[PDB]
């Protein structure tokens, strides 16, 4: 946990509230989810084709966060001695 | 085997066993294509022991076939819709005539309609 | 033809009635039925309650085997190869409040013990 | 059996009635008879549609008076054309429209 | 003969074998996948030099 | 108040002077005048007078009459439901008996003196013995049951009233008195135990209802059972609260047991009237328990549920009477095809049965919600017990409806113009209360 | 504007069921579909305003519906994103079912009353979905329960239909009783019935259990699924409405609206119901029964996903909305097949010349159920299966259910179309009017739109899974479909029989629970009130 | 089958009373009850 420090949080409380982002989605990727959300709602039926850049960017950030979570897990497991 | 089946004579018992087995073949099949080989197999099964004359062996065969036909009874019998046990049996049953209708019911002794207390 | 199909009428009662005849439902059409099917009389598929119980006895262990492992044998540290989703402190503290939440299983957190005790909460209201 | 005198007042079997199906014609039900198709149905349906539109107008008036939107919509909503209590739309970023 | 008129391939021995093999593999893999997948997910990070220099050599 | 009491005294008086051929018309007009006077009493009742809206005394403690929340609702219910009973009954003898019973019951509700309450409610004792034991359609057994149960309970209540009059010196409700005695509490309680049927003292009710005329059954279920709640709110809780709190585990046991055993007994019934009677016994338990909690939520809930029952049970008893007139049978087994044969009777029957099951658009739903909330205020288990066992009512009602709904029938047995006229007020009142104008 | 939809449905109910003598059969064939079309226009406006543009609205009809002392509730409607989505789906399916009933119910005496019950049923569903307080939800819950009782038992001269309706009523009574208890707990300790103030971070287990027990009734889960299979006695339009949207979905909706569920219970109960329903559907030989068991399985998937992650509520609602369309299509097509063939058994169906529209609609609905890639059902089901991987137990059971689902669905498709003709050589025919074609056009339009618009915001968000684990649902579905086409035997006759008897839940209830119930009634009455306490 | 004249918007085929309301028989000359 300490070795892999959290990333800086680009999104502020005011922006997350203004974009109506639930608390669960405020996970260091909220700025990208705001971009994706605004684009998906802007294009109600054509988002799948049009809004693909934002989804890609969110998925990439999510991937990096997932890798961090796995790293934290491995570090904790090594500290406890299980592996 | 039920009591009604048991009371039946030997010939009628074997005819009933064949009939029931054919119906159960139909119920357990997935299409008409399956029925024909299975029905031919059932026919051959009965034909094979038809000439047996030993009463004891015949009784054993009958009893076993009855136990098999009891165990392999289908949860869902394939029954035509218009017959008893069918989806459309009783949906809108045909009304019989001679229905007793009382015309102008409220106008028969209108003022004195009600319950009376009779005393001694 | 949906309407007007022939039906068989149930015969009129002609013998002394049993005391518990209310268990039989007869509308006047020939095939009357018990109040609850399978309470008495013919059983569907010729399967008794004992047969059903023996089946459930054979089936239950195979169905329960996946669930028993993760829930009982496995532990928070070993259940998954990653930790629960990481949130900013303000978000995480609020999310930890929810008893039915998913952030209470973060062993890495220094508040793990409190969160675990929160998850296994009260059975009934104390007041 | 010789049909009773009142049978003249009662209606005939409708076109939709299956010929075999026999029903007692004397029984009255509010939902209608076995196969209905009354004469004058077209007028009754027109009256029904008019009562439906009038009640829709009343319901629309009531709803508009009671529809409280306390948070600004993200974008333009159709309610603006008919209802004046819609807060000015604000987008995801926060800019007012 | 299952579907002689419309889809005769079903009766073919090769079809039956391929369908059974797909059934076997998919069903057994569903149970075994949890261990296998969890391993590929642990390994993805453990052998990445940036995340964990010690394991890499 | 004075107008209502005067109209009440005029209704029995009018019969003595009528032509003996105009009796039914005069009785109906008098019943409507009594209803209008009750509406006037409601108009002249200001909510500003929180304790008692109006109190009138005519020279003695016995002649002290007054209206409160419970009294007002019950009196309005009695005046609303009496016209239906009047039209359903034919004959001068029957009218005389019914009008005397109604006058006694309606005077009991507004009475504020325990001894006067007893004098007025129990005056209608022989009249019920004679009514339930009528020559051809009555049963002597039912008459004896109801009469003996009433006499024993009311005598116990009378003994308690005599002790309170000796000890305090007055038995009027308006004078604040408190008693911790358990014998006196039991004496007052036993009347409530019997009148509002509670197991094991409920046997008198079903017999009386089955062998009573439709007007009698309608009056009994509609308001006679409610007279218990007036006695509880006016003559028991003010003086014997300590004993209700002391005995609450026992009260709860007896009320829940009544609800359960009555529900189970309803399952073995083959007569429509007995089904409706046992449903009433089951429904009375919630009202009794809710009032015994001595909370605002409970007293209001109990009165509201009482009104809902006093609007739903007369409807079912009226429909059952209409069906019996058409068919001369009350056995569910003989009655089949009622959906096809009586679409108009069936619609109203289904509506009233839905009301009896406490569905949301019916007064029973709101009333039940309030009563359950009061029980939940006491304990969560108390509410849960009652909520769970409510399914038994569903099983019996569903079985009855299913047996009646379909089959083969050769008789057209539908309501006439008179029968629809008799239920229309009850239907409208049910709908209005259901939408929240309780 | 928001009220209009409920007004249109209740008006169509009152008109058809109280003034049907004047309107006529044709009048109901006009007023019903017209009102439903107007309600669809209103529901579409509501969906656009609330879901797409994030504008929730509250309409308070009147205050003090119940005003006893502290307890105070008002009749108010809050259109939140969940409400808008469900309103739209419900009205779309109801409009289609109303169009369908014009031709299907022509051979039924009370077409006016049927249409009235269908419109009242839709109105009570919209009341349940749009209620702002728990009392309004209860009003809707009971209204759908009563309408189901009046619709399943529509054929009164059939003892099976009346018993099926009694069964539904009793099961729903037990469930709404548990719900009433939970609502009382929530009112007492939170002070209100409104969902805004209802929010509680930590809830005692009792309330969670009561909520779950209440929900498992309408959404037929294990131990409470007996009524769904029996509900096949009713006419086909009823089955489409109840199974696709009105009844099964309510339980999920309640669980998602108030997140008081416990992860451990919902996951196990759901996965069990999914597997059992699929196994029961394997044995079934009635077309309408197989689609009911399929409904049970899908409900199991939706209940199970709530346990997996935070987005489980969104995933469940997304599956619910995707499922309603294809499932409705499956029931309407099954009904038309039954009507055309005068047969309910899969054995007697076969290839026969028909309408292209119906055969395509059946194929596409079956494909959505199966999980064919790039379809609305596929995305909504993969979202569940992929996210359930973390819970090892739930995932394994759900994959096995996916296999069984594919097997029966493929077997049904083969039996209805690919298989040779199995019915007799007799003259049978059902001609389809343009109204039926419009109904199938509407269902296909919903299915197509679902692919373009999606079901959840997080539908296409990446689940960080190895490729082999992400694409396994497809391989399992394909393997099951191939095994189903070959019509192979999977289980021994002992298990096939067990699954045909649906696990013997009803045999247990009849032999033990019903006997105990009537023995308690015998002791209560015969032995006591009319025995010990009755005079000679 | 189909519609009576082949057109949905055609006059109803039933002339008379669908049933007798309350069981009352219409007076022949139209006399009020
Ligand atoms: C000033 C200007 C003028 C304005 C006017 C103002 C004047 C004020 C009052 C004047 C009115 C006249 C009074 C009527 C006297 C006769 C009434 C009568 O005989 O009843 C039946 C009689 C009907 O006669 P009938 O049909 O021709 O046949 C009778 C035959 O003679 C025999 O027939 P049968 O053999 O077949 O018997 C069958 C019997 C079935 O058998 C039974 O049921 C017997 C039951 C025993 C009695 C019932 C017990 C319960 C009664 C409760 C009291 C009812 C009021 C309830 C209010 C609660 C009060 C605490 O059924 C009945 O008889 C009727 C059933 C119900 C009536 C019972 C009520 C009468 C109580 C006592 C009557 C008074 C007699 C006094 C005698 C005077 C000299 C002899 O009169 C009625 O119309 C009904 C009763 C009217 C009751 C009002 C009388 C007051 C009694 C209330 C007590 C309160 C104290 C008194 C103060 C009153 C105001 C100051
Ligand atoms: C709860 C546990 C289970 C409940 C019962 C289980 C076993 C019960 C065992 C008892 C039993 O077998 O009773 C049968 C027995 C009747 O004999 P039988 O074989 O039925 O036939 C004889 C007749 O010829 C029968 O001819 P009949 O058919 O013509 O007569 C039938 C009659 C026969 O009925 C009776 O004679 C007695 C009826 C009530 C008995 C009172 C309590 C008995 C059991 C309670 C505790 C049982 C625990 C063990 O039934 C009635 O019509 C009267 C009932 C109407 C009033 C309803 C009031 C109910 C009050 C309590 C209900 C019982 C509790 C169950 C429900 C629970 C609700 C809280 O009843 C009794 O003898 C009563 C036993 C105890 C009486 C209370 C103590 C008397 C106080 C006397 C003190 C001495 C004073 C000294 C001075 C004397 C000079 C004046
Ligand atoms: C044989 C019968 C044939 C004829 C059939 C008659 C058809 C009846 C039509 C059904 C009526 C539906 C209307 C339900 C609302 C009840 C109307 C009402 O109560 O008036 C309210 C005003 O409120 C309204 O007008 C509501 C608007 C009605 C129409 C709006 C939408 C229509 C869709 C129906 C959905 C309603 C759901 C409500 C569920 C509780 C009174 O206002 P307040 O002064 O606040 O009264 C105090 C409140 N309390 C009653 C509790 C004492
Ligand atoms: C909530 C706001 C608005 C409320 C509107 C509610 C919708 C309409 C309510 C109309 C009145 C409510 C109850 C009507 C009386 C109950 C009887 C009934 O509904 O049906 C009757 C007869 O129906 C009628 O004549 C009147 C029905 C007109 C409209 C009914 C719409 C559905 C009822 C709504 C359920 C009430 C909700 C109560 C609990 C929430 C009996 O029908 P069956 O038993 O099925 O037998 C008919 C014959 N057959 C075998 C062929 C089926
Ligand atoms: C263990 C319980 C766990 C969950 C409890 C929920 C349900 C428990 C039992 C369900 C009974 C409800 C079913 C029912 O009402 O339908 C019966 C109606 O049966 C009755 O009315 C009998 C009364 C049964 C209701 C209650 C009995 C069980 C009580 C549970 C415990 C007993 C006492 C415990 C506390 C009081 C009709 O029977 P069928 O033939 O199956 O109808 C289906 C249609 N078809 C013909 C096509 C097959
Ligand atoms: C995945 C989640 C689980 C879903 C369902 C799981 C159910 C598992 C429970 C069954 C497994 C254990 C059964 C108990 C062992 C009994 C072994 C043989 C049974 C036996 O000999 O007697 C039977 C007792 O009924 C019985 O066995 C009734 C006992 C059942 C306990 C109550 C549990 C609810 C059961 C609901 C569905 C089960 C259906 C089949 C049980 C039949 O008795 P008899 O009628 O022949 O006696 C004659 C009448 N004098
Ligand atoms: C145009 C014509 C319309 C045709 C049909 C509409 C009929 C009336 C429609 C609206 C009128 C509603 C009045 C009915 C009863 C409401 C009584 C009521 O709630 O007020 C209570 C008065 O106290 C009292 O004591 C009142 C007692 C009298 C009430 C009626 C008693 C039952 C009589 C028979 C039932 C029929 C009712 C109709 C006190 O209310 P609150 O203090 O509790 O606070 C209120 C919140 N709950
Ligand atoms: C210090 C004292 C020590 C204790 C000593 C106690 C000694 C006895 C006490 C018993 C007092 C109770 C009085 C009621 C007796 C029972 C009824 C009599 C039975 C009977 O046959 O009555 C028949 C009809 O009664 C019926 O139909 C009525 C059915 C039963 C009535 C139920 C009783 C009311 C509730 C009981 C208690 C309630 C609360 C207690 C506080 C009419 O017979 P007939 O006219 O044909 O005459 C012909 C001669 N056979
Ligand atoms: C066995 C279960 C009990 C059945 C009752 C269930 C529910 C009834 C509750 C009614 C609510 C108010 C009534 C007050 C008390 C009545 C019964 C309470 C239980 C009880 O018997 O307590 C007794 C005291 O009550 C007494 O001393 C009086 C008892 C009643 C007297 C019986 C007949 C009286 C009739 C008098 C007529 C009017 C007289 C007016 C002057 C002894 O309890 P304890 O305190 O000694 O504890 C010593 C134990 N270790």
């Amino acid at each position: 946990a300490d070795r892999f420090p959290p990333p800086k949080m680009v999104a502020t409380q005011e922006e997350m509230d203004n974009a109506d982002i639930p608390y669960k989605y405020r996970d260091y990727c909220a700025h990208l989810i705001i971009d994706f959300k605004e684009c998906r709602y802007g294009h109600p039926l054509t988002w799948r084709i049009n809004c693909a850049h934002e989804l890609h960017h969110y998925n990439k950030c999510s991937y990096i966060e997932f890798k961090r979570r796995v790293a934290i897990a491995i570090e904790e497991k090594k500290r406890r001695g299980l592996m | 085997a039920s009591e009604a089946v048991l009371r039946l004579p030997h010939k009628l018992r074997v005819m009933r066993m064949y009939r029931t087995g054919l119906k159960e073949i139909v119920n357990w099949s997935y299409g008409r294509h399956e029925f024909y080989p299975r029905a031919n197999a059932l026919r051959m099964e009965f034909e094979a022991n038809k000439e047996l004359s030993d009463r004891e062996q015949i009784r054993k065969l009958v009893l076993h076939g009855e136990d098999l036909l009891a165990r392999f009874r289908h949860w869902e019998p394939t029954i035509r819709s218009e017959f008893v046990g069918g989806t459309v049996y009783g949906v809108w049953p045909q009304h019989c005539k001679d229905v007793k209708f009382v015309p102008n019911p409220a106008y028969i002794d209108e003022f004195k309609q009600g319950d009376t207390v009779l005393l001694y | 033809a949906g309407a007007g199909g022939p039906v068989k009428l149930s015969p009129p009662v002609d013998k002394p009635l049993p005391y518990n005849y209310d268990f039989w439902m007869d509308n006047g059409i020939y095939p009357g039925q018990p109040i609850y099917d399978g309470m008495f009389g013919s059983m569907v598929g010729n399967m008794s309650l004992e047969y059903m119980a023996k089946g459930w006895l054979v089936l239950l262990p195979i169905l329960s085997a996946p669930f028993v492992y993760e829930h009982c044998i496995a532990d928070d540290v070993t259940r998954n190869p990653f930790v629960p989703r990481q949130y900013p402190s303000e978000v995480r503290e609020f999310l930890a409040l929810f008893k039915n939440g998913f952030v209470l299983n973060d062993y890495s957190q220094p508040d793990y013990e409190e969160m675990k005790r929160r998850q296994s909460g009260l059975l009934t209201p104390i007041y | 059996v010789p049909e009773p005198p009142y049978a003249k007042y009662l209606a005939n079997k409708s076109h939709y009635c299956p010929p075999d199906f026999h029903y007692s014609r004397e029984i009255y039900a509010p939902y209608g008879g076995y196969f209905n198709d009354p004469k004058g149905w077209r007028t009754n349906t027109a009256i029904a549609t008019l009562v439906m539109l009038a009640g829709a107008y009343a319901v629309f008036c009531f709803g508009n008076a009671r529809e409280e939107r306390l948070r600004a919509p993200k974008g333009w909503i159709p309610s603006q054309l008919w209802n004046d209590n819609v807060p000015t739309p604000v987008d995801y970023r926060g800019k007012v429209l | 003969t299952v579907m002689a008129t419309s889809l005769p391939i079903v009766n073919h021995p090769a079809f039956l074998f391929v369908a059974g093999a797909l059934t076997g593999f998919s069903l057994t893999y569903a149970i075994t996948s949890h261990y296998v997948g969890r391993k590929e997910i642990e390994n993805l990070v453990k052998f990445d030099p940036r995340y964990f220099p010690e394991y890499t050599k | 108040m004075s107008l209502y009491l005067f109209m009440l005294f005029l209704q029995p008086l009018s019969l003595s002077f009528v032509s003996r051929s105009f009796s039914k018309i005069s009785s109906l007009m008098m019943s409507f005048a009594t209803l209008w006077s009750a509406v006037y009493m409601w108009f002249t009742s200001n909510g500003a007078n929180q304790t008692f809206y109006q109190v009138v005394s005519w020279g003695s403690d016995w002649s002290t009459f007054g209206v409160c929340y419970t009294s007002l609702y019950i009196s309005l219910l009695c005046a609303f439901i009496f016209p239906i009973c009047v039209i359903l009954v034919q004959g001068y003898r029957a009218l005389s008996i019914l009008i005397c019973i109604q006058t006694a019951v309606s005077l009991s509700i507004v009475s504020l003196h325990m001894l006067a309450f007893y004098a007025l409610f129990e005056s209608s004792l022989l009249l019920f013995f004679i009514l339930i034991g009528r020559r051809k359609y009555g049963s002597l057994s039912a008459a004896y049951n109801i009469s003996i149960y009433t006499f024993i309970s009311a005598l116990g209540f009378l003994i308690s009233a005599f002790w309170l009059n000796w000890s305090f010196g007055s038995v009027c409700a308006l004078l604040p008195n408190e008693e911790a005695n358990s014998f006196v509490a039991f004496g007052i309680f036993i009347l409530l135990w019997v009148k509002a049927p509670l197991v094991p003292f409920h046997l008198w009710l079903p017999e009386a209802h089955v062998y009573a005329p439709t007007a009698g059954s309608v009056l009994l279920a509609g308001v006679l059972l409610k007279i218990s709640i007036v006695g509880l709110h006016v003559f028991f809780l003010p003086i014997c609260a300590s004993s209700i709190v002391k005995a609450f585990p026992l009260i709860l046991s007896i009320c829940l047991g009544s609800f359960i055993f009555s529900s189970f007994s309803t399952l073995k019934q083959i007569d429509l009237k007995k089904i409706v009677a046992y449903s009433s016994i089951s429904h009375m338990a919630i009202v009794f328990l809710s009032s015994a909690t001595n909370s605002g939520l409970g007293i209001q809930g109990a009165v509201l549920y009482c009104i809902a029952h006093g609007l739903i049970s007369p409807g079912l008893f009226l429909l059952v009477g209409i069906l019996y007139k058409n068919t001369n049978t009350k056995l569910v087994f003989y009655l089949r095809g009622l959906s096809q044969q009586a679409p108009v009777w069936w619609s109203v029957w289904v509506f009233f049965m839905l009301g009896n099951l406490a569905f949301p658009l019916f007064p029973n739903f709101i009333a039940e919600v309030v009563c359950l909330s009061a029980l939940f205020k006491n304990h969560e288990l108390y509410a849960y017990a009652f909520i769970f066992f409510s399914f038994v009512g569903t099983v019996y009602s569903s079985t009855v409806l299913g047996r009646l709904k379909g089959g083969v029938s050769s008789q057209c047995v539908d309501a006439s113009r008179l029968d629809v006229i008799s239920w229309n007020p009850l239907v409208l009142a049910t709908v209005v209360t259901g939408i929240g104008y309780m | 504007m928001f009220l209009l939809a409920v007004y249109f449905l209740f008006f169509s109910a009152i008109a058809n069921g109280f003034f049907g003598r004047y309107l006529g059969v044709r009048g109901s064939q006009l007023l019903g579909p017209s009102a439903l079309f107007l309600a669809l226009l209103c529901s579409g406006t509501i969906f656009y305003e609330v879901c797409i543009q994030g504008c929730s609205t509250n309409i308070k009809l009147f205050e003090n519906f119940v005003y006893s002392n502290e307890l105070n509730v008002s009749a108010s409607f809050l259109y939140d994103p969940l409400a808008a989505t469900m309103t739209l789906t419900v009205v779309w399916i109801s409009c289609a079912v109303h169009a369908y009933q014009n031709l299907y119910m022509r051979g039924d005496g009370s077409q006016t009353l049927f249409t009235s019950y269908l419109s009242a049923f839709t109105g009570f569903m919209l009341i349940l979905v749009a209620g702002q307080n728990l009392v309004m939800l209860f009003i809707g819950w009971e209204g759908i329960g009563v309408c189901s009782y009046l619709l399943i038992g529509y054929y009164g001269s059939r003892v099976s239909a009346v018993k099926s309706a009694n069964k539904s009523l009793i099961v729903n009574k037990i469930s709404d009783g548990f719900l009433l208890g939970s609502m009382l707990y929530l009112w007492f300790y939170t002070g209100s019935f409104s969902y805004c103030s209802l929010a509680t971070f930590q809830i005692p287990d009792v309330v969670s259990i009561l909520v779950l027990l209440g929900a498992i009734g309408k959404s037929s889960q294990l131990f409470f699924h007996v009524w769904l299979a029996d509900a096949m006695e009713g006419p086909t339009p009823v089955s489409a409405l109840i199974h696709a949207a009105t009844l099964v979905t309510a339980g999920i909706y309640v669980l998602c609206k108030l997140n008081l569920h416990s992860q451990s219970a919902v996951g196990i109960l759901g996965a069990a119901t999914a597997l059992m329903g699929g196994l029961f559907g394997l044995a079934a030989n009635d077309l309408k029964r197989v689609i009911a068991f399929s409904t049970c399985s899908q409900l199991g998937y939706m209940m199970a996903v709530l346990s997996t992650c935070d987005d489980g509520a969104d995933f469940a609602m997304g599956h619910l909305v995707s499922h309603a369309g294809f499932k409705a299509t499956l029931f309407l097509s099954a009904g038309l097949s039954i009507a055309k063939e005068n047969n309910n058994f899969l054995n007697r169906y076969g290839s026969r010349q028909g309408s292209p529209t119906l055969s395509f609609a059946t194929t596409i609905a079956s494909l959505n159920l199966l999980g064919f890639p790039e379809l609305g059902g596929f995305y909504s089901k993969e979202s569940i299966l992929n996210n359930a991987y973390i819970n090892q137990g739930v995932s394994i059971i759900l994959t096995l259910a996916t296999f069984l689902t594919a097997f029966y669905t493929s077997k049904v498709l083969a039996q209805l179309y690919l298989f040779p003709y199995g019915n007799g050589r007799q003259q049978k025919s059902f001609d389809i009017d343009a109204t039926t074609l419009i109904c199938f056009g509407l269902l296909l339009s919903e299915m197509l739109l679902r692919i373009f618009t999606g079901s959840s915001l997080s539908q296409n968000m990446t689940t960080n899974l190895p490729a082999h684990i992400k694409n396994l649902p497809f391989w399992v579905a394909l393997s099951g479909a191939l095994s189903g086409l070959a019509t192979t035997n999977l289980f021994s006759s002992n298990f096939m029989r067990f699954f045909g008897n649906r696990g013997g839940f009803d045999v247990f209830y009849a032999r033990k629970c019903s006997n105990v119930f009537y023995h308690n009634a015998y002791v209560s009455y015969t032995l006591l009130d009319r025995g010990f306490l009755k005079l000679y | 089958s189909g519609h009576p004249n082949g057109s949905f918007w055609s006059e109803g085929t039933q002339v008379g009373l669908n049933g007798f309301k309350y069981g009352e028989i219409p007076l022949p000359n139209g006399q009020p009850r």
